[PDB]
């Protein structure tokens, strides 16, 4: 087995799901019990991608505070890529996503010069829908600000996280047949 | 834009995570979008009280100056004060010691009745006692256990640390 | 302008002092004007040892953005990981497990022969343990005093949750 | 009656500011230097009077603090100022001004009117004419001027007093 490693940013706004998302993929747990994060959290992934390959995935938690702060520059850098993450219950998370994403962008590139790849995630998806926005929209949105892909999510029932983790481990392995 | 007043569920608003993070341009701007600095959290703690455990004079000071209350009493009934002496931080004992000419108060007991010169006494952090002493702290004042702060002072040195001053 | 070469008789840089009170923008700012970054104080504590015992983990993470090397050892052959496993900052140990995307060694004796899992063992830190865990630490490696790490254990719940792994 | 002035002690780094004021309340001095971290505090109390007792809050600001962005802070409400610098280090002496424009564009008293300042040149001890001075005062708005040693104990004093002195007068 070749291993890769790869750092994953997961950002967005405050109470928007990211440290829960985390904790499910890695722990199959979840808590109603809202503790914000503080500063950067931290986990890890390992899995079995085949038969020939191994992936160990750093996960980056980063509370949405963090992003009125000047540290992100140290947390993104040299990044493989990135969950953004809002709150379909709020819709104030999801214009979020663009400053986020800015941030992002202007502050992390591959080794190729071209941005990294981003999965937008739409969690609580097991609550009700606020952002108005169809899935034909979602895919418009995506495809003018340079998100690979989105998924709705939730952690609470486990709801499209392995799908959306897989999805971009895909992209990232991709990127690495170049450089 | 932000929301300061945002609340986790311990009670944590943004300020108090700025507090506990040292993230003092990010204080300046809670402040300035409306954050209230006398926040308190599920079990009483003030961000000035995060700061005071975690030693940040830096911010310590800088909350002070944002208006910022000493006298904040947690679950335990400790002031920031009482959390910068059991914690040994002399340079944040010193910060609300000194921040305000008409100075920190000093008899304030807690649950157990300890004042912060007892607590100073009990951990043994011989330059907290002083700054304490210099600035009028009581030697007879009374926990709930009928302890004087010598009673519980660590060591014979300690002791004669205090003694010093008592007969002044 | 600022000097960020000047020493005082501990062997305090203005990198050393910014670390230990948390102002990472005088951290940006002395670094940019030429501050060495492994600068080594009397007692071969580095800045990066100041933050991790006073557990910032802003100060740590913007140390090691700034190439901090974290395998430095201090007089008691303490690395600054071994500094937050003493003192419980999970925040900071975290900082310096997953910073580098390599490695970054827990097997580094210091003093008493105490890598990071022996100290976090013996103060009982579980959530510090844990991390450790996860990302290789060798339970058996064995200290001066031939105590492994699960011997350093605090009580019979730490020991368990060390064992789990082993 | 009772006064309490709090009085800044400013400049450089390795300049003095902490062994003046260690001298000035515990008389003690060291030949070692412990770099100041942040801010450090001591109080001075003294008679003036029968009549008057005076209460003196001696804020020591590390001479590193002035590249941070936390002398507002510090500053605040702040009665009057002792600016330090080293005789034996002209760049010390060049430095005086950058801190006194941080002290007088972020201190101003009640009236208004700039914070009495009095600047210390201190190691004198070791190794600019007294006209000079004068007139270096009279154009940098310091109250006036001391050649102080906090090693040998010269000096100090005298410079506390004069500061009490215009401190005293500012609360009419
Ligand atoms: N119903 C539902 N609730 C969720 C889901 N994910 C998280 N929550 C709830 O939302 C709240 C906030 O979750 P958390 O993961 O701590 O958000 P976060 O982004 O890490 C907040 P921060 O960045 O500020 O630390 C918690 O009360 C949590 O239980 C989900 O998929 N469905
Ligand atoms: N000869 C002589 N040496 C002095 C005098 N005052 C201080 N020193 C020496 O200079 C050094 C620096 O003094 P210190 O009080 O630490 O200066 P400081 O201004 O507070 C420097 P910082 O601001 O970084 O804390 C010390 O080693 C001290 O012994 C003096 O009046 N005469
Ligand atoms: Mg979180
Ligand atoms: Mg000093």
């Amino acid at each position: 087995t070749r291993e890769h490693l790869f750092k994953v940013l997961v950002i967005g706004e405050l109470g928007v799901g990211k440290t829960s998302i985390i904790k499910r993929y890695v722990h199959q747990l979840f808590s109603q019990h809202y503790r914000a994060t503080i500063g950067v959290d931290f986990a890890l992934k390992v899995l079995n991608w085949d038969s020939r390959t191994l992936v160990r995935l750093q996960l980056w938690d980063i509370a949405g505070l963090e992003r009125f702060g000047n540290m992100t520059r140290v947390y993104y850098k040299e990044a493989m890529g990135a969950f953004v993450v809002f709150d379909i219950s709020r819709s104030s998370t999801f214009e979020a996503v663009l400053k986020w994403k800015s941030d992002l962008d202007s502050k992390v590139h591959l080794p190729n010069g071209s941005p990294i790849p981003a999965v937008l995630l739409a969690n609580k998806c097991d609550q009700n829908k606020d952002s108005s926005m169809s899935p034909s929209q979602m895919d418009q949105f995506c495809k003018e600000h340079g998100f690979a892909g989105w998924f709705e999510t939730s952690a609470k029932d486990n709801i499209n996280i392995e799908e959306a983790a897989r999805f971009l481990v895909e992209k990232m392995l991709v990127n690495h047949q170049s450089f | 834009v932000v929301t300061p007043f945002s609340r986790d569920d311990r009670g944590h608003t943004p300020l108090h995570v700025a507090a506990v993070c040292g993230q003092a341009s990010l204080i300046d701007l809670l402040v300035s979008k409306g954050a209230m600095v006398n926040a308190t959290d599920y079990h009483g703690a003030t961000p000035l009280h995060l700061a005071c455990q975690k030693g940040y004079q830096s911010v310590t000071l800088l909350l002070l100056h944002y208006k910022a209350s000493a006298e904040v009493q947690d679950n335990n009934g400790n002031t920031p004060l009482h959390l910068a002496c059991t914690y040994g931080h002399e340079d944040c004992v010193k910060a609300l010691v000194y921040y305000d000419v008409e100075s920190c108060r000093l008899d304030i007991g807690n649950e157990k009745g300890d004042t912060p010169l007892h607590i100073a006494a009990r951990w043994g952090y011989q330059g907290v006692i002083e700054t304490l002493l210099q600035n009028g702290a009581s030697t007879e004042i009374q926990n709930r256990l009928k302890e004087t702060p010598l009673k519980c002072a660590l060591n014979s040195k300690i002791l004669s640390v205090m003694e010093a001053y008592h007969l002044s």
